[PDB]
């Protein structure tokens, strides 16, 4: 019932630690079930999202539970309510039980309410479990809010409302993968809970009491109460989560500032400024390229690496053990025996890997000396060793070197030596030795990215600022979307979100979209009126009007039908803007895409990358010791595992020695993968 | 990671993967140039990531020459779920794939990892880049349908090219006749009346207009702005005084120059139509055959190509004001809403059952919702021929029928846990506000779904175990096996309507004949089907075409249901279907290469109950992968 | 795709044999000297960074690029077993 | 069994006219003095 | 000359400061000013020389990853910040200059703190570098260049002091580039393109500047036509 | 010269007759071929001037619809393959030559037919203009000027004679033009755009001398931003 707190980022902590699940005790449910547990049942409602649970095996067995849930005396889930007596609504809240709640005629949010006034006759209610129009004078409770019914990390989507419950999980799910940014940045639209995510989750660090500041050091903001008393606030600069991604608080107050009782102080890992941050604002264009984008890839703008935008800070931790032998001792020393002193360099301090060295890999982390043989020194290396140098330091070399992937630069190393201060090393442990290596990891291809509605998709190219889809003014585009990962999939809340962005990018402007209740198509048409006299406004006093391009591709558009015939070019783009689209050059050519294109600000995070990542590439190495199969573990690299399914694709075709040598010079083949290499060699 | 440029031929491998792979390759190659006196050298030569002379990329580059590695996928359903490619170097991590091989494989580009394998000796070379390479496996084991075929960018793209507009009828052109109608309707369009594209039915005046007497001099005018490629002018090609679209005339020559046999490129395209997956498919399937197998390959990347260029300028994209709601959804809603009321009367004295009324309002909705399905398309059909979203469904790209319907009309019978459905429909559609209940009433058969998808993403080789373990022995060995017993495929079926005699439809039929042995001969429409003879797809044609005037009824046909070769099956017996299209090649894993086309499509089967159905007073038949298992 | 590969298998009873061929052809392509080649001077295999294809990249390569010619014989029983490996030792030198 | 494995291929050798007429010659040498 | 060769482009100039440059140029024919804006686009933001940090040192700090005390920001922060630093020498002797700094007490160090070097200028003086507060040191030595394009602190790794790190260098002086084509009456026949490109720059080189290597390397280019084969 | 310089483009060209001609251009930095290609195809379509048939006159041929006795063809296929005629003059005094014909009887008008004109030449003989049976009288003047790109035959409207029809101007001796980037390898750095496009022409000029011309009037054009204003 326990495993590692998943502390990928902020919001993933916090769904973690509010997280239900049936596998347990024994007494309690096991895996031949399932079908009557896993279905959403129907008094999952403020109580479990619907949404939430995982995509696979396990669905339904774990969940989370909603927003306003909570776990009253004896664990049954009880949600929010408030009272409705008579036509009239309250502000008061009942915590109500899942029993209880049969008993009553509940009513949702979503009814006019002119105060403590219902407002239409027949209005919907929901008895138990059944929906159902009743009226206001049946009405006797109603729903505190869209919010209840979901979970915290589903209500962070914009516009839910249009997205596939189907999809709107993977959403869900992907925020639980968000790794912080060096450059955090909030979304351009938010839920309502970017704010309360970071504070309730302890990512970033906050006023006490009201006062003014000392202190503003990279490590630590000393702050002076009015009180009379003043406390220094360290700041965890850069700790290694259990996941690797780096938590460091970046101080937000200037020297001497009075504080607001509740004020950022720090800046959690991601958060902007106190809200949420889990990628970055990102203008996009939404068409195809030259198949680059081809079914979910996703085609990206070299200048987004030029500022360091989707670059994030991890922090992996290597280690090594002299052991203790009986053949002797493993020392742990600058003493690297067999060849050369440049690959010493960095291993300055008699052992150990200086601080601030660029390790790639293969260089050498630490050092560590064994002995050669099981038992018996060797006949044909004696003769070897006398004649160039018999005397050699007959150890072997057996250190810690960077595994294949990659390293960065060390940032901090640890000895435990002998005389341990109050550390518990284990038997047979002569001393450890802790390494830790930290690395930019820009954006690059294969790298994986996706918006809060489900579009997924793996970086397939990044294209020089020179030639991608580039905007009647100067400015390009950042990334460039495939239009057909939306019609199969059903979130229109993307194409939604772009369109309502583009508007905040001529407007400079951010906005908050609820659940349900939020912005509206009327409303954005709106803000894009607005937008159409800063984008096109500007270009009308700054000297110059329409393009042959611009004419050229309001043409083919009134023969689409985007553009009502016979009005004005300026009056023409007015109408093909508030649609969400606008006139892009091909970058390459310099000549229209034939036909408007939308674009805009697009909230799009970067996932974590598992161990998985690490592309593996085995040659020859290590074999298990009872089953001769190839394993690898520490540097050489595991060997892939060839199954049944796929021996019959092998089988299937003709491939009859592909399918021979699978199982003996590949695996298993004692005799055989030994004459096999020194065979290819 | 989608590498565009790539041939079906290669495959990107990233070179840092490509060094520890071919390492014992290399360490060889590097002593034969200067680069390191011996393997021990050369070996602690890359021992170190930094330690490395560009002298070693080039060493790897030139020992890549001509080998070829196998790359393999996570379910590996059917055959080609490994294929062999040229390693084409690359830098970083991520192994570039083509795109028309996606489609083999199951793979998108949303985090899938490829695995891939070194075939060593120079035997397993050779089996591996000829007989086993991708470009070579392009026909599928299971149906002779092709598997790599322009998917969804590319039909995007040859879509759009291949299309004609049509716009405002107001004036009564209907030129056909009048010199005055000529003339009149020619001004008029200059004028602000009548179009380029106006139905008028021998020539709207958009090709009274413009004739164009080259073909080329159907494009310039075209670069220059005169024409839109969608539009419709007429043209002089060979012979012939040919009304047709810009674009449609480009498509010709694309394919027309992959194949530079420029008549045999006429004579299996369609460019009376728009360019659907289907058409394109076809193309394929014909250009294999007629042409020659690696012919086929280059017209694949051409397609492939203009494909995913004319798809960039096109800009389709997609906005809110794109999925257009019907004006009739309104309507359609009110009257069965109010209908709806009726049955409520009905019900509110006694006439109706607590169950007839529950199925009598189903039934409501479900033809209601129907009924808004056909609405939304026939607008789009009517008057937005050209909307991104309705394009990318009828196009074979990208879209569903009863997709669409939940975006623009509305989705509308959600069921409960159990599965009796609701009562009440979900009003909405994606486009405005899924409303809270109408998504949670939503909720719940989403889960039931994934719900089972679990149960099945879980043993893949169940049923391809069971088809493997009774049929891996089955292998083609032959010379004609002489048993001629045989097996009469019909052309006719009897009882969805009690007793009507049908056509068989188009493909069942395909997938009973196609490329089998006729038993004996058979005099049909006027030609005379000799026995022992394979039948083509377009022989496969000749015969329902000649039941449909009614000359047969059955088709003697040799099969492996009657075969005498013990632990074999035949050449004339199996058919015609190696991944290839000629006759079976001697030595064929049949056996497997059925188990697996099988063990495929079993995964797009429902899962409930294997023994299906549940206890309860009448459940009587069984229907998705717990009936094959039944059966 | 690869050069003549319907030609190739044309040249075949069966598929899974022009492999068998092709394979074994590669082999003592290398082993006797891989300057055992019956299609050589003007235009045979070559390889761009320089035109040093001509000694030893691909075997098969090759193997394909002459059976594809009319010069090879590929039986079922052709040349006797173990005097074949004899003579061919005796005729082609480079070791 | 299926594949190359197919007794029907597994044997199948290759000749050079060249490795043709030395072994026809290697049949005329049988001819004894 | 009169006719057809003086009906020739007018290239007027509107230039402010070293950063912003619209330039106008008409008449041109039919779809011209397409054709040279787009290329000229495309060279302006690719192939145009530029200067930015290249490494930094720091007194006591061993990485990237440090935290300076009396300094709220951190070294990232500060390297970070120093890309946004644009400088300019006037000429080729001047290929690597090392900028020297040092500033200690509740100060706010800006760009305009580094010593004054001889042949160089700081374009972005009130640019910020930190808040240091009391009992604050900070003793840099940052790096400048002269390169072009995008240079990954990866791929050239530079290395003036041991504790020293590098940064990332992005050389091109054109911060962006546009160029729009209006039709312009101009009394015979109307269709006649208009071009004006607007360039944006860091303040090392000018809009005119740029424009003017930018069409020499195009130019440059055309030339490569020359001995056929 | 060593390294960079003689590095230099490699021109490599292919042309088969005076229609097709490849050219090939490499290696080229990041974004080039593609950067030259394009702009080199706006000019090849537009600026590479040329001629074509403007106006017919047909003796007692009034519409441009009509069907003229003993003549098999018809007005609207006669225009159209008047299209395909392509002629060559020598120089400037020649901006507009009508070309004469007139022919009666059993013959095949072919373009060889024309009354020569001294300063013009006709590089379409044999092409085919109409089959003439008895009483077959046929009496035509085909304008032909000198211009650039594409030209309705409704934007001009010639008018030499009353009765005339106006033809589609069809002036680029360039039928089209084709371009491709693909990757090449050199050494070190594998990003290496490589242009290669491919130039098609009616036989009036020649790929190679269309691409000169091309890449002057660019160079002219970069030279159009010399003096300010
Ligand atoms: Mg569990
Ligand atoms: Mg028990
Ligand atoms: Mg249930
Ligand atoms: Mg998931
Ligand atoms: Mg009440
Ligand atoms: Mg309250
Ligand atoms: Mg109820
Ligand atoms: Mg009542
Ligand atoms: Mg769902
Ligand atoms: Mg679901
Ligand atoms: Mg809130
Ligand atoms: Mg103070
Ligand atoms: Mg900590
Ligand atoms: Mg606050
Ligand atoms: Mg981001
Ligand atoms: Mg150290
Ligand atoms: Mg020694
Ligand atoms: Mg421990
Ligand atoms: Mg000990
Ligand atoms: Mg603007
Ligand atoms: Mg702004
Ligand atoms: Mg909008
Ligand atoms: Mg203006
Ligand atoms: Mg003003
Ligand atoms: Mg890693
Ligand atoms: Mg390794
Ligand atoms: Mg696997
Ligand atoms: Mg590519
Ligand atoms: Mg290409
Ligand atoms: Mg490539
Ligand atoms: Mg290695
Ligand atoms: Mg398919
Ligand atoms: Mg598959
Ligand atoms: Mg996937
Ligand atoms: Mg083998
Ligand atoms: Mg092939
Ligand atoms: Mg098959
Ligand atoms: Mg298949
Ligand atoms: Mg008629
Ligand atoms: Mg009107
Ligand atoms: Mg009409
Ligand atoms: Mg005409
Ligand atoms: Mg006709
Ligand atoms: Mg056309
Ligand atoms: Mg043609
Ligand atoms: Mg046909
Ligand atoms: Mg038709
Ligand atoms: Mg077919
Ligand atoms: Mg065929
Ligand atoms: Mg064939
Ligand atoms: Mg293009
Ligand atoms: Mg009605
Ligand atoms: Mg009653
Ligand atoms: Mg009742
Ligand atoms: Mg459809
Ligand atoms: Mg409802
Ligand atoms: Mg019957
Ligand atoms: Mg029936
Ligand atoms: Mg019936
Ligand atoms: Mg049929
Ligand atoms: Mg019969
Ligand atoms: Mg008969
Ligand atoms: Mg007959
Ligand atoms: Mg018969
Ligand atoms: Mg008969
Ligand atoms: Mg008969
Ligand atoms: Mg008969
Ligand atoms: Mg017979
Ligand atoms: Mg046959
Ligand atoms: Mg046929
Ligand atoms: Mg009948
Ligand atoms: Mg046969
Ligand atoms: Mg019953
Ligand atoms: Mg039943
Ligand atoms: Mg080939
Ligand atoms: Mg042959
Ligand atoms: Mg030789
Ligand atoms: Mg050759
Ligand atoms: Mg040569
Ligand atoms: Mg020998
Ligand atoms: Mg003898
Ligand atoms: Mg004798
Ligand atoms: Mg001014
Ligand atoms: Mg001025
Ligand atoms: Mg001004
Ligand atoms: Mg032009
Ligand atoms: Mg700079
Ligand atoms: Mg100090
Ligand atoms: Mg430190
Ligand atoms: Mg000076
Ligand atoms: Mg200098
Ligand atoms: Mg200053
Ligand atoms: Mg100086
Ligand atoms: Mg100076
Ligand atoms: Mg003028
Ligand atoms: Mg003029
Ligand atoms: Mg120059
Ligand atoms: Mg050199
Ligand atoms: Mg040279
Ligand atoms: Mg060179
Ligand atoms: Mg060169
Ligand atoms: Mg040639
Ligand atoms: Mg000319
Ligand atoms: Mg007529
Ligand atoms: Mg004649
Ligand atoms: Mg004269
Ligand atoms: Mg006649
Ligand atoms: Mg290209
Ligand atoms: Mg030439
Ligand atoms: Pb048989």
């Amino acid at each position: 019932l326990s495993q590692f707190k998943d502390e990928t980022n902020p919001l993933s902590s916090l769904r973690h630690k509010r997280r239900i699940s049936a596998l347990g005790p024994g007494g309690l449910t096991r895996e031949r079930a399932g079908f009557d547990v896993r279905d959403v049942h129907r008094t999952h409602y403020g109580r479990i999202c619907p949404v939430e649970t995982p995509e696979g095996a396990n669905i339904g067995l774990i969940t989370s539970l909603a927003a306003y849930a909570r776990v009253d005396e004896l664990g049954f889930i009880r949600t929010p309510y408030r009272r409705v007596v008579g036509g009239v609504v309250t502000d008061e809240v009942v915590y109500m039980t899942a029993t209880e709640e049969d008993r009553y005629t509940i009513a949702q949010a979503n009814t006019p309410l002119e105060g403590n006034r219902i407002a239409a006759e027949r209005v919907v209610a929901r008895r138990k479990g059944e929906p159902v129009i009743v009226s206001p004078e049946e009405v006797e409770f109603m729903d505190v809010s869209p919010k209840q019914v979901f979970s915290v990390n589903t209500n962070l989507i914009p516009f839910l409302e249009h997205d596939d419950a189907n999809r709107a999980l993977m959403g869900s799910n992907m925020q639980t993968q968000a790794v912080p940014l060096i450059r955090a940045q909030a979304p351009v639209v938010m839920t309502g809970l970017e704010e309360r995510v970071v504070r309730d989750s302890l990512a970033a660090l906050y006023a006490e009491e009201d006062g003014e500041v000392a202190k503003v050091d990279g490590n630590r903001i000393v702050v002076r109460y009015e009180d009379g008393r003043l406390v220094e606030y360290p700041l965890r600069r850069f700790y290694r989560s259990n996941q690797g991604t780096a938590l460091d608080q970046r101080p937000r107050v200037v020297v001497g500032q009075r504080v607001r009782k509740g004020d950022l102080l720090a800046d959690g890992p991601a958060s902007e400024n106190g809200f949420l941050a889990l990628g970055q604002n990102v203008l996009v264009a939404i068409m195809p390229f030259d198949g680059y984008n081809f079914e979910d890839a996703i085609v990206i703008s070299e200048e987004l690496l030029k500022r360091d935008f989707y670059t994030s800070i991890h922090i992996e931790r290597y280690e090594i053990e002299a052991r203790d032998t009986k053949l002797g001792p493993e020392r742990i020393t600058r003493d690297i025996p067999h060849l050369s002193e440049a690959a010493l360099r960095d291993l300055d301090e008699e052992g150990v890997v200086r601080i601030g060295a660029e390790v790639k890999p293969g260089d050498i982390l630490v050092g560590r000396t064994s002995f050669k043989g099981e038992s018996e020194p060797t006949p044909e290396e004696r003769l070897l060793r006398s004649i160039f140098g018999e005397k050699a330091r007959d150890v072997k070399d057996t250190s810690l070197r960077v595994p294949p992937g990659e390293g960065g630069i060390v940032v901090r190393t640890v000895r435990l030596r002998r005389g341990d201060p109050g550390v518990e090393l284990k038997p047979g442990v002569r001393e450890v030795v802790r390494v830790y290596v930290a690395q930019k990891r820009k954006l690059q291809v294969g790298d994986k990215l996706a918006n809060r509605h489900g579009n997924k998709g793996v970086v397939a190219k990044i294209l020089p600022v020179e030639d991608m889809p580039h905007l009647p003014d100067g400015t390009p585009v950042d990334v460039i979307l495939n239009p057909l990962g939306v019609p199969s999939r059903m979130n229109l809340g993307q194409i939604l979100e772009t369109h309502l962005g583009l508007a905040g990018y001529f407007l400079g402007q951010r906005y908050i979209s609820p659940i349900f209740d939020g912005a509206k198509e009327p409303e954005i048409k709106e803000l894009l009126a607005q937008a159409f006299e800063v984008y096109f406004g500007k270009r009308k006093g700054e000297g110059f009007g329409v393009d042959k391009r611009e004419v050229e591709v309001l043409r083919r558009a009134e023969k689409l039908g985007l553009v009502t015939p016979g009005k004005t070019p300026e009056e023409q783009l007015k109408e093909l803007f508030l649609q969400g689209k606008v006139v892009l050059y091909d970058g390459r050519t310099g000549e229209p895409i034939e036909g408007p294109i939308v674009v805009g600000q697009m909230f799009i995070m970067k996932l974590y990358h598992m161990v998985e990542d690490k592309m593996h590439a085995r040659s020859t190495g290590p074999y298990s010791l009872i089953t001769q199969q190839p394993l690898g573990g520490k540097a050489q690299f595991g060997g892939q595992r060839f199954g049944e399914m796929e021996v019959w694709a092998l089988e299937a075709y003709g491939a009859a020695h592909t399918l021979q040598e699978m199982l003996t010079l590949k695996s298993d083949d004692i005799e055989g993968r030994n004459a096999a290499y020194e065979a290819i060699i | 990671v989608v590498g565009p440029q790539l041939k079906l031929h290669q495959c990107g491998l990233p070179k840092r993967m490509a060094l520890e792979l071919f390492k014992p390759f290399l360490l060889k190659k590097m002593e034969e140039k200067g680069i390191a006196p011996n393997v021990k050298a050369a070996r602690r030569m890359l021992e170190r990531q930094r330690d490395i002379k560009d002298e070693v990329w080039d060493a790897l580059e030139e020992v890549i020459h001509g080998k070829v590695v196998l790359l393999n996928r996570a379910p590996t359903l059917h055959r080609l779920g490994i294929q062999a490619f040229q390693p084409v170097l690359v830098e970083g991590q991520s192994i570039q794939l083509h795109p028309l091989v996606c489609e083999a494989f199951n793979a998108d580009f949303d985090g899938d990892q490829m695995a891939v394998h070194v075939p060593l000796s120079s035997f397993a070379q050779a089996e591996a880049r000829i007989q086993m390479l991708s470009a070579h496996n392009l026909l599928s084991p299971a149906s002779g349908e092709p598997l790599a075929k322009p998917s969804r960018d590319i039909i995007l793209g040859l879509y759009y090219i291949t299309q004609v507009r049509k716009e405002k009828k107001g004036a009564g052109l209907e030129f056909a006749t009048p010199e005055e109608a000529l003339a009149a309707h020619e001004r008029g369009e200059v004028a602000l009346n009548a179009p380029i594209k106006v139905a008028g039915r021998e020539t709207s005046v958009g090709r009274l207009k413009y004739v164009f007497a080259n073909p080329d001099e159907a494009l310039l005018a075209v670069a220059h702005g005169i024409v839109d490629l969608q539009d419709v002018v007429t043209v002089r090609y060979m012979g012939k005084r040919l009304e047709t679209s810009p674009g449609r005339i480009l498509f010709a020559r694309i394919v027309a120059e992959a194949v530079e046999d420029e008549k045999v490129a006429w004579e299996l395209i369609q460019l009376d139509v728009p360019q659907e997956k289907n058409s394109l498919k076809d193309l394929v399937y014909q250009a294999f055959l007629r042409l020659g197998m690696e012919k086929t390959a280059r017209l694949l990347d051409a397609l492939k190509y203009y494909g995913f260029t004319f798809s960039t300028t096109s800009g389709i994209t997609i906005g809110i004001d794109d999925a257009v709601i019907p004006e009739e959804k309104k309507q359609y809603l009110e009257e069965a809403d109010r209908k709806l009321l009726q049955i409520e009367q009905a019900y509110e004295m006694g006439f109706l059952t607590d169950r007839e009324r529950y199925d009598q309002i189903l039934q409501l909705w479900t033809e209601t919702t129907e009924k808004v399905t056909q609405a939304v398309f026939k607008n789009f059909e009517e008057n937005y021929p050209f909307n991104p979203l309705y394009v990318m469904a009828q196009s074979g790209a990208r879209g569903n029928p009863q997709q669409i319907r939940q975006l623009c009309g509305l989705r509308g019978l959600m069921q409960k846990p159990s599965g009796e459905t609701f009562e009440v429909p979900v009003r909405s559609s994606f486009r405005e506000g899924l409303t809270v209940l109408e998504y949670f009433i939503s909720s719940h058969g989403a889960r039931k779904g994934g719900a089972d998808t679990a149960l099945r993403t879980a043993d893949s080789g169940y049923l391809t175990r069971k088809l493997v373990d009774v049929t891996h022995e089955i292998v083609v060995r032959e010379a004609d096996c002489g048993t001629t017993n045989y097996i009469s495929v019909p052309l006719f079926q009897p009882d969805e309507v009690t007793r009507s005699l049908r056509l068989r439809k188009r493909a069942d039929i395909e997938a009973g004949l196609y490329g089998r042995v006729l038993a004996r001969e058979v005099e049909v429409l006027g030609v005379r089907l000799e026995e022992g003879r394979y039948l083509s797809m377009d022989d496969v044609h000749l015969l329902i075409k000649a039941a449909e005037a009614g000359e047969i009824q059955e088709v003697p046909v040799r099969s492996p249901l009657t075969c005498q070769t013990r632990y074999g099956v035949c050449q004339k017996c199996y058919g015609y279907d190696l991944s290839m299209a000629r006759p079976v090649s001697i030595g064929e894993a049949v056996g497997i290469v059925a188990a697996q086309s099988i063990g495929e499509p079993g995964t797009q089967l429902t899962m409930r109950t294997f023994h299906t159905g549940g206890v309860a007073g009448a459940a009587d038949i069984t229907q998705g992968l717990p009936r094959v298992i039944e059966l | 795709a690869e050069p003549g590969i319907d030609k190739l298998f044309g040249m075949v009873d069966s598929k899974y044999r022009l492999t068998v061929v092709v394979a074994k052809r590669a082999q003592q392509l290398l082993r006797h000297g891989f300057k055992n080649t019956v299609l050589e001077p003007e235009e045979r295999p070559k390889m761009q960074t320089l035109e040093g294809l001509f000694d030893d990249p691909n075997a098969e390569t090759w193997a394909m690029k002459e059976l594809l010619t009319g010069r090879l014989v590929f039986g079922e029983n052709l040349v006797p077993e173990d005097r074949l490996q004899k003579e061919m030792e005796r005729i082609y030198p480079g070791e | 069994p299926a594949g190359t494995g197919s007794d029907f291929v597994r044997f199948t050798q290759v000749v050079d006219q060249k490795t043709l007429k030395a072994i026809e010659e290697a049949r005329k040498e049988a001819v004894e003095a | 000359m009169l006719d057809s060769k003086l009906k020739a482009p007018v290239f007027t100039v509107r230039t402010q400061g070293r950063e912003y440059g619209e330039f106008v140029l008409e008449p041109l024919e039919r779809g011209f000013g397409v054709t040279l804006g787009n290329p000229l686009r495309r060279i302006l933001l690719s192939s145009i020389p530029g200067t930015a940090v290249t490494s930094v040192y720091i007194e006591d700090v061993l990485h990237e990853f440090s935290t300076i005390p009396g300094v709220k920001e951190d070294v990232v922060e500060i390297i970070l910040n120093l890309k946004e630093l644009v400088v300019r020498f006037l000429n080729p002797s001047l290929q690597t200059v090392t900028l020297l700094l040092k500033a200690e007490g509740p100060k706010e160090v800006k760009a305009r703190d580094f010593l004054p070097v001889a042949d160089v200028e700081i374009m972005n003086p009130d640019l910020h570098i930190a808040t240091l507060e009391e009992g604050g040191r900070l003793n840099m030595e940052v790096r400048v260049d002269r390169g072009v394009g995008y240079v990954p602190a990866e791929k050239h790794g530079i290395k003036d002091r041991i504790n020293a790190i590098p940064v990332d260098a992005v050389f091109s002086p054109v911060r962006r580039v546009a160029f729009q084509v209006e039709d312009t009456r101009l009394g015979q026949r109307t269709d006649l393109d208009k071009l004006t490109l607007r360039i944006w720059t860091d303040g090392s080189v000018t809009p005119l500047e740029a424009l003017n290597q930018a069409v020499e390397i195009l130019r440059e280019h055309l030339t490569y036509f020359s001995n056929p084969q």
